[PDB]
């Protein structure tokens, strides 16, 4: 699994300067998400002799 | 006076930033003291009028 984080928010507002405080921005998603692997395989065979 | 009226003094004036109501951009102030005081025996004193 890995990180994919989507948007970073918009956090600052360019506000007045005289307000004591900020005003909330919007978050941002990270969204863990997963992926599998495959697997690859087969046979052969042999006589022996019909090999040596 | 001496011994008159007495005066009672616990905790000096006192300056502290006070943190809390205070942001990254107005700082809050507080200030404070703490103090009395009373008569002694008030056979001591004396007082004139009209």
């Amino acid at each position: 699994t890995y990180m994919k984080i989507a948007d970073y928010g918009q956090l600052g507002e360019y506000t007045c300067d005289a307000k004591c405080d900020a005003e909330f921005g919007e978050p941002g998603n990270i969204r863990h998400l997963e992926g599998k692997t495959y697997d690859y395989r087969g046979v052969f065979c042999f006589n022996r002799k019909n090999l040596q | 006076w001496k011994t008159a009226f007495y005066a009672v003094e616990k905790r000096p004036m006192f300056f502290e930033q006070y943190e809390g109501g205070s942001s990254a951009w107005c700082v809050k102030y507080q200030f404070g003291a703490e103090d009395g005081g009373f008569v002694g025996c008030c056979e001591h004193g004396r007082i004139l009028q009209i």
